[PDB]
């Protein structure tokens, strides 16, 4: 397998780590 | 609550799973059992099917099938393998004899991974954090995996990272801290934490960290970065033999790791310094390292769970194979899935 680059990666660990850096 | 079953023998060996599992397809075998991967048609994941056929065969046997059932059942957590099922088609204690487990076969290994991909320090730090917010939660159990390597992490194409395959006995020695692989004393929950940066060291620059044919090779590959032991941690290791092995040696330095990975996120070179500490005592625990600022993107303290507490008293019992059996039979009879 080949890893997306982070910034197309979509998890939800990551789309829980972007709504707090928002929230900020 | 019996699900139907199905039988059927792939590759000279019989396999009788509920027929929730589909297309069944031998993916290795062991001296610890074989293993299928499969369709589970009940979450619609790709599953490995783990079956034990001599799981009793003696004491040691039946309490490391014990041992890794109550470990597996305890495992709650986004950053660690945990069971989807586990049964036997056996009726009742008496013809209990097989045991099969059933966990998510989640992307590939990570050594697979680096095989076909340079990864960026950005990935690297989003898998890193992963694997400490899962040693985090075992290590609040007391659990010490043991055994960590990039064998033993799964990693997806979103970059979702699981620690797996936890080492049960109680290439793979590149890996293992120093004061395990000679067993110079009783283990700390760091020999996890030492793991961790020979991984970490070897994603950022491409090379094995502590490549070494034998032990004491590997030993002096060690000690040349880290330098040699000194009084205080030699207090600590119990065998007087080993103590004597290591005054024997011609005393070395700790190096600088600066100078060892340039080109490298400083703040990555400063966390290998605190995670690949010769003394276990002194080596940042996996709490502390996720509040490095290697990992300020990822980083939330609200969200970096623990786990309930796991009973290990079974370690001091003194039982009989069928015992030992019972118990794991027990086991799993009580096994509740997850949502």
């Amino acid at each position: 397998i080949k890893i997306k680059k982070i910034e197309d990666a979509s998890n939800p660990l990551l789309l829980k780590r972007r709504k707090k850096a928002r929230a900020l | 609550e019996r699900p139907t079953f199905y039988r059927q023998e792939l590759n000279k060996t019989i396999w009788e799973v509920p027929e929730r599992y589909q297309n069944l397809s031998p993916v290795g075998s062991g001296a610890y059992g074989s293993v299928c991967a499969a369709f589970d048609t009940k979450t619609g994941l790709r599953v490995a099917v783990k079956k034990l056929s001599r799981p009793f065969q003696s004491i040691i046997h039946a309490k490391r099938t014990y041992r890794e059932l109550r470990l597996l059942k305890h495992m709650k957590h986004e950053n660690v393998i945990g069971l989807l099922d586990v049964f036997t088609p056996a009726r009742s204690l008496e013809e209990f004899n097989d045991v099969y487990l059933v966990t998510h076969l989640m992307g590939a290994d990570l050594n697979n991974i680096v095989k076909c991909q340079k990864l960026t320090d950005d990935h690297v730090q989003f898998l890193i954090y992963q694997i400490l917010r899962g040693l985090k939660y075992i290590h609040s159990a007391d659990i010490i995996h043991r055994d960590l390597k990039p064998s033993n992490l799964a990693v997806n194409e979103d970059c979702e990272l699981k620690i797996l395959d936890f080492g049960l006995a109680r290439a793979t020695r590149w890996y293992r801290a120093p004061e395990i692989m000679l067993n110079w004393m009783h283990y700390n929950q760091t020999v996890d934490i030492w793991s961790v940066g020979c991984i970490m060291a070897e994603l950022l620059t491409g090379r094995t960290l502590f490549p070494g044919t034998d032990h004491i090779d590997q030993l002096k590959l060690i000690l040349r970065l880290v330098g040699t032991p000194g009084a205080e941690l030699l207090k600590k290791i119990s065998s007087e033999s080993a103590r004597n092995y290591i005054q024997s040696l011609t005393q070395m330095p700790k190096m600088n790791f600066a100078n060892v990975f340039i080109g490298a996120n400083p703040l990555a070179v400063d966390l290998l310094e605190k995670m690949l500490v010769l003394d276990s005592d002194k080596r940042i625990t996996a709490a502390q390292a996720l509040a490095h600022a290697y990992f300020a993107q990822y980083h939330d303290p609200d969200d970096e769970p623990v786990a309930d507490p796991y009973d290990q008293s079974f370690e001091s019992r003194d039982l009989l194979i069928d015992e030992w059996k019972s118990l794991t039979y027990d086991e799993v009879i009580s096994f509740v899935p997850p949502p």
